């Protein structure tokens, strides 16, 4: 939001959707993936500074 | 290593450096040797490589930031997936 | 100014002038040795106010 430090929030993963083979498929490149998720659900909670 | 830019044709010696395939071939011919280690190294020993940053040990592409975290870390200099050593030097940039 | 002293007190040990110290990090100190600079210190003494 502002590049300040979360507090007082529990991201809750609902559902997620996993590779088949990691070494194949991205296996190291979802934590990005989760990064912009936990933006995504910081963003989409009617935050407040 | 020696020119500090974009390699134009990527390859690689035994030293495991990344200078395209520029200093390669000049320091075969003069020398002979690979010019870090100074261990004879013929031309054909070279390796060509195949023509968001992929790391070469994973082979798998992740946000560059990301790789520049997990490179410099705790002992976290590596690889997260192989946990080979890696470093910044040797990331592929992808334009 | 520029020059800096360590000062602490030692749990269980004596190593009084010439012996050099394995320096351990804060955070580089884990199983995993990233950074030591093993230095000697031979001028260690007591202080006061």
């Amino acid at each position: 939001l502002c590049d300040e430090l979360i507090r007082n929030v529990k991201f809750k993963i609902l559902d997620a959707v996993v590779a088949q083979e990691p070494l194949h498929r991205g296996g190291g490149q979802i934590i990005p993936t989760a990064r912009r998720v936990v933006y995504s659900a910081f963003l989409m909670a009617t935050p407040r500074l | 290593s020696l020119s500090l830019q974009p390699f134009v044709y990527p390859v690689c010696t035994p030293d495991g450096i990344v200078f395209d395939l520029l200093n390669i071939v000049p320091w075969l011919k003069k020398y002979g040797t690979n010019p870090s280690n100074g261990e004879k190294l013929d031309g054909r020993s070279l390796i060509k490589l195949n023509f968001i940053v992929a790391v070469r040990t994973t082979g798998n592409v992740y946000a560059y930031e990301a790789v520049e975290q997990l490179n410099i870390k705790a002992k976290n200099f590596r690889d997260l997936l192989t946990d080979e050593p890696f470093s910044r030097q040797d990331i592929i940039t992808l334009q | 100014g520029v020059q800096f002293h360590a000062f602490g007190r030692v749990l269980s040990g004596t190593i009084h002038a010439g012996q050099p110290v394995k320096v351990l990090g804060e955070n580089y100190t884990l199983e995993d040795e990233e950074d030591s600079q093993i230095c000697t210190v031979g001028r260690l003494w007591i202080s006061v106010a």
